[PDB]
């Protein structure tokens, strides 16, 4: 069992892998913000009609 | 020693021949794909180093978790009333946060 | 008597753990097999979409 | 050029009819990605319409 | 004694080596395997308590 944790701590030290591999990105991210807002008003144009 | 500095001498003019043979453009442009992949080894290790901060992440859920379970056995000795098992568990407890502590500390400088 | 009573328990309970080990095990590795799996597609992909692209 | 400047306009009216059928289906996520599509095919278009003013 | 303490740290270090180089997974496997057996060897003593019990 012992042992089989530290396997576990695989998949934690995986999940973290997939995290800091998505930072990258954050420079790039400004790009969904705009996109975001922009789909929301267009929503509420769309919802209001 | 002077046969040091004589011998690499010999062993530079042979070496310095064969720098002179290759042209500089062409040893300028594979120092940038050379310089290319430093850059991919630079990458994997500094990744490895964001996985290795997550893991000591995950330590300190684990020791923080493992301190409410050990709560939970003193609030059980408690209504038992077994206050020598509720010192027990809480002996167990604090040995988690002083390493959850730690672990903090570790996190915060990586 | 008593003592058959008591060993009785004590072998079920300890069947109990052992068949609770092995459920656990199987569920174990299998999350072992898909997170060795998702690594190396999400990487491998992502990093020969940015490569070919880039070069062409 | 001209042609391929009608296909790719005429490409986006249809990602637009696209993006108001999501909106009336409550579907804003599809919205969105549509929207991506009909921009991708106008900023291509200007383009084509900057290469047909050269030709 | 000082040199038993010694003597078993090279023969740790060596132990420790053999140790790593099996997989906790194929090892935790042989485990549940060892664990199986060692429910076999108490049936059998457990079921002989019934037989003297009886006697």
């Amino acid at each position: 069992f012992e042992r089989m944790e530290n396997k576990v701590l695989d998949m934690e030290a995986t999940s973290q892998a997939a995290g800091e591999l998505a930072g990258f990105g954050i420079e790039n991210q400004f790009a969904q913000l705009e996109a975001s807002s922009g789909v929301e008003d267009e929503l509420a144009a769309l919802k209001a009609s | 020693g002077l046969f040091d500095r004589l011998g690499r001498v010999v062993r530079a003019n042979l070496n310095d021949l064969v720098s002179k043979a290759e042209d500089p453009e062409k040893v300028l442009e594979q120092a940038v794909i050379d310089m290319q992949e430093d850059l991919v080894q630079l990458r994997q290790a500094v990744a490895r180093t964001i996985a290795e901060e997550k893991r000591t992440e995950q330590r300190l859920n684990q020791d923080t978790q493992e301190a409410k379970k050990w709560e939970d056995r003193a609030k059980l000795a408690l209504t038992n009333g077994e206050e020598n098992l509720a010192r027990e568990a809480l002996a167990r407890k604090k040995s988690l946060t002083d390493t959850a502590a730690a672990y903090q500390t570790q996190l915060a400088q990586q | 008597r008593t003592m058959s009573e008591n060993l009785r328990r004590n072998l079920a309970a300890l069947e109990a753990k052992i068949s609770e080990a092995k459920t656990k095990k199987n569920m174990l590795q299998a999350r072992a097999k898909a997170a060795k799996a998702n690594a190396e597609l999400q990487q491998t992909l992502a990093a020969a979409a940015a490569a070919a692209a880039a070069a062409a």
